[PDB]
């Protein structure tokens, strides 16, 4: 889960990152 | 009380309708019949249809072919489509900010392209709700429509979207025009019932009830108004009847049935009969919208 926990917040970036093209 | 919609066509002040549900019930079937109805009634106004499924099948229901974007329908001019994708967003975009993303993860990976290459293949969860949310806002933005059809997906995803705008407009506001203004003005219109409305749809077995249940209560946390629901699949037959599987049947729904109407009294409960064949083509739906204004006349009616 560690390394899969920088994939989940590599996944969580990108929600926060979309958000700016609102 | 009355089995029907008439009340809805009447109300012309709507702007967003809605149709969702579980799978296998007519989500699809339902919606594409109502808005040809409404055009029919309205030729000096336009209408239009979109689909949030993954599972685009419209296409199938008329026979016509549709694409990313708006397009026209042969049978009629009223009317439009329209279908939204998570392979045409992406397209567009391909990035600049996505390459910040990279720098923010090595930089935790210290303190503790070939990522481009990701992008082609996709593949992201919740990508499918990210962009049809930005779909959605360009569309909704442009003043031309007069009303605009749903044809949701099931309830467990739907519902997610509804609130990404609450919670879009709080940590905006909460960190900071034009963009804050109008996401501002969707969700107020959403919430009121004068404009905006949703519809349910279920069958007569077990599980209509906790989904129907669960539906109801989390739409009233959101201030959305429910005014009516949506029967399917419903068989014709009586204990009179020869065929043992028809009266079989027919004993596990009425059962059902009685029990939505008694909690539910309040509200339009309609009833659509089971047909022969499959519902393909413009002529089968003007056939399968007339259940839903005048009601159609069972065995034990009266
Ligand atoms: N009244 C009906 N009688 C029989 N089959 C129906 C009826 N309404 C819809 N169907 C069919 O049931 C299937 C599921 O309904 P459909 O409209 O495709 O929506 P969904 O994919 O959301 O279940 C489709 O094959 C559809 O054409
Ligand atoms: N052979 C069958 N005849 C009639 N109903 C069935 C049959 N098999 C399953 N069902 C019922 O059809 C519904 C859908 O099937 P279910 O097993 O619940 O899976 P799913 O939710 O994926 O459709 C349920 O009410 C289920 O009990
Ligand atoms: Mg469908
Ligand atoms: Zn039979």
């Amino acid at each position: 889960q560690k390394y899969l926990l920088v994939f989940w917040i590599a996944l969580i970036l990108l929600i926060i990152g979309i958000y700016y093209v609102l | 009380m009355l089995p029907s919609l008439h009340d809805i066509l009447d109300q012309h002040t709507y702007k967003w309708i809605f149709f969702g549900g579980k799978g296998g019930v007519g989500k699809t079937t339902t919606s594409s019949s109502f808005s040809v109805l409404m055009a029919e009634t309205r030729p000096n106004e336009k209408f239009l249809l979109l689909s949030t499924d993954p599972a685009h099948n419209i296409s199938d229901a008329f026979d016509q072919k549709f694409g990313k974007a708006p397009t026209q329908v042969s049978g009629i001019p009223n009317l439009y489509a329209m279908e939204v994708d998570a392979s045409n967003e992406m397209k567009s975009a391909v990035x600049x900010x996505x390459x910040x993303x990279x720098x923010x993860x090595x930089x935790x990976x210290x303190x503790x392209t070939c990522a481009s290459s990701f992008i082609k293949d996709g593949t992201f969860p919740g990508m499918d709700e990210m962009w049809s949310f930005i779909n959605l806002i360009k569309l909704i933005d442009t003043n031309e429509y007069s009303t605009v059809i749903f044809d949701t997906a099931p309830t467990g995803h739907t519902l997610r979207f509804l609130e990404l705008p609450e919670t879009v407009n709080k940590v905006l506001e909460i960190f900071t025009y034009p963009k804050i203004d109008v996401v501002k003005r969707i969700s107020a219109e959403f919430r009121d019932p004068s404009l905006c409305t949703f519809v349910g749809v279920c069958i007569p077995e077990f599980l209509s009830l906790y989904e129907t249940e669960r539906l109801v209560q989390r739409l009233a946390v959101l201030d959305m108004d429910c005014h009516a629901i949506v029967i399917n699949f419903v068989l014709d037959a009586n204990a009179a009847t020869p065929c043992s599987m028809c009266r079989s049947r027919a004993r596990m729904q009425n059962k059902y049935i009685d029990q939505i109407n008694e909690l539910y009294d309040d509200f339009n409960i309609v009833l659509s009969p089971l047909r022969h064949d499959e519902v393909r083509g413009i002529a089968n739906l003007r056939d399968y919208a007339e259940t839903l204004i005048k009601p159609y006349r069972f065995c034990w009616s009266a």
